[PDB]
């Protein structure tokens, strides 16, 4: 999911956005 | 919120701070 950009690069704190409810 | 890579449950780290105690729904695998 968001690994595949975050766990590879460095992504920002808007990226985890779509992570909330 | 510190330049680092999310990888494993370390991204869940950061998910709970992006939503709080409403929660979020991360897709891991392992």
């Amino acid at each position: 999911g968001i690994v595949e950009q975050c766990c590879t690069s460095i992504c920002s704190l808007y990226q985890l956005e779509n992570y909330c409810n | 919120f510190v330049n680092q890579h999310l990888c494993g449950s370390h991204l869940v780290e950061a998910l709970h701070l992006v939503c709080g105690e409403r929660g979020f729904f991360y897709t891991p695998k392992t």
